[PDB]
């Protein structure tokens, strides 16, 4: 990915947005009774935490492009996942407006919660604005699509998060880069169906693991990826996909049915214009935050790669043998012989890929299951039931995030929100939780779930 | 794919495409 130019908004004509860089991030009541170093991330240029120039350091991620136009490894690799999605028997049809912006089952209603697009947000018009669930009506909606029209300038601004104090020293806060409201339906009505399938079949076919749940989907992983694992992280894998991945994407739309029209929105995504406070810019390459089926999209490349990766690595490799699930840049798979990580990044550079060892690792030793990571989360089977297995987030995160909030009234819901990721982690580590929790007079005033119960209730869910 | 296959040769360790 990689900036092609950038222009004042007085010279483009496009709206700015007057937002204030103060977080929404308070110390909570347990602030310094669990242990962490994190904190808001930097929000804008004269943070007094900064020890660079805060610009540089956001948009140092779009690290060029290094193929526009794929091989024959990413042309194969493109059909062949095509071919694997073909048996998904995909509805490749436009869908109705009023699914597209208020869902269906599998595909969950336009979030009310989250920013309209550009003009929107700077004009100061709102989703529920346009948007009521109780009517399901799209006649604003057309009206409003038809007044802007479409393609428009992906609005963007600093993502209000924790950071580790390297993260904001170095000024490295995280960038939503939302799609104007338009696109976001109009893209809905394009794949809306595709979207549906997907989130129907998390899984070994679809490689998604979007819109899965971890409680249950976790216990089904061993089963889809058996032999020899492997998995690594990605250096912005957003921000570093060239466009070629684009070009490949078309490729599989098109093999599975799609029509031109559908198919030539894959470009509005791959060359974008932002509006960042303001100054606009043109972006050729990577891929967006705040764009819709930015997960799913972003899976299917990923399903892509590896394959590229693969057979461009090695010889004899059978891709009918691989078993992958991915969400955006998060990956597991499984292969009957032992793949070479190291080599695979090796070769996935000459890609303009950054690639290194799963799970911070310091290298690519042997990825099994037991420090295997996924979603963050790893894998920790039941004691009793040896078959279930546990997602396990880590307690250190969950340690982080319990001593701040976005809002003081919230803290019961923050609180039994971070018991649920926790007892996951076994009776002994949870119970050491809750002590420090019940370790203060608030802490002691709250409704604290209790272990027996939780995991009863997650039995259940088998 | 990702489930058993069948025909119609056995498949060996992969090896590294060497140069090239
Ligand atoms: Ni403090
Ligand atoms: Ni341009």
């Amino acid at each position: 990915g990689e900036i092609q130019w950038v222009k004042p908004n007085k010279e483009t004509g496009r709206l700015s947005i007057n937002g204030p860089t103060r977080t929404k991030l308070e110390p909570s009541v347990f602030h310094d009774v669990f242990e962490g170093n994190k904190e808001p991330a930097v929000l804008h240029s004269k943070d007094p935490r900064l020890e660079v120039d805060f610009e540089q350091a956001l948009f140092s991620k779009y690290v060029g492009n290094t193929l526009y136009e794929p091989d024959e490894y990413i042309k194969e690799a493109a059909l062949h996942y095509a071919n694997q999605l073909k048996q998904l028997e995909i509805n490749t049809s436009q869908m109705s407006m009023e699914e597209a912006c208020y869902g269906t089952e599998n595909l969950e209603a336009i979030d009310l919660h989250t920013s309209a697009g550009y003009p929107y947000s700077a004009l100061g018009i709102k989703k529920r604005d346009i948007l009521d669930p109780t009517t399901r009506d799209v006649s604003k909606m057309k009206f409003y699509m038809d007044k802007y029209g479409l393609d428009l300038p992906y609005s963007t601004y600093v993502k209000d998060e924790l950071r580790s104090i390297d993260k904001i020293k170095k000024g490295k806060s995280r960038l939503i880069e939302a799609s104007s409201l338009n696109d976001s339906v109009y893209l809905r009505m394009a794949f809306g169906h595709l979207y549906e399938t997907f989130h129907a079949n998390p899984g070994t076919i679809t490689g998604s693991a979007v819109g899965c749940n971890p409680d249950t989907f976790w216990s089904k992983l061993p089963i889809l990826l058996p032999g020899s694992l492997f998995a690594f992280d990605y250096s912005g894998y957003d921000a570093s996909l060239s466009p070629v991945w684009f070009r490949a994407l078309e490729l599989v739309l098109r093999e599975i049915g799609y029509s031109e029209e559908a198919i030539s929105l894959i470009e509005g995504i791959n060359h974008t214009h932002h509006v960042y406070r303001n100054k606009t810019y043109c972006v050729l390459g990577g891929m967006p935050s705040g764009c819709s089926g930015t997960s799913i999209f972003n899976s299917m490349i990923n399903n892509i790669i590896i394959r590229a990766l693969l057979i461009k690595t090695f010889k004899g490799i059978d891709l009918d043998e691989l078993n992958m699930v991915a969400y955006g840049d998060d990956v597991l798979a499984s292969y009957p012989f032992p793949i070479d990580c190291l080599e695979l990044a090796k070769t996935g550079k000459e890609y303009g890929l950054t690639m290194t060892p799963a799970d911070k690792s310091p290298c690519f030793n042997e990825v099994n299951w037991d420090n295997a990571t996924f979603l963050k989360r790893g894998f920790l089977p039941d004691e009793q039931f040896p078959f279930l297995i546990h997602p396990t987030m880590p307690m250190r995160e969950i340690h982080e995030s319990i001593r701040w909030t976005k809002d003081a009234r919230n803290t019961q819901d923050h609180v039994r929100s971070l018991c649920l990721l926790a007892w996951h982690n076994g009776k002994q580590e949870y119970e050491k939780f809750v002590s420090t929790i019940r370790s203060v007079p608030v802490g002691r005033a709250l409704a604290i779930p209790n272990y027996e119960n939780l995991r009863r209730n997650w039995l259940e869910l088998f | 794919g990702a489930y058993s296959g069948a025909p119609k040769q056995v498949l060996k360790k992969p090896a590294l495409r060497t140069a090239t």
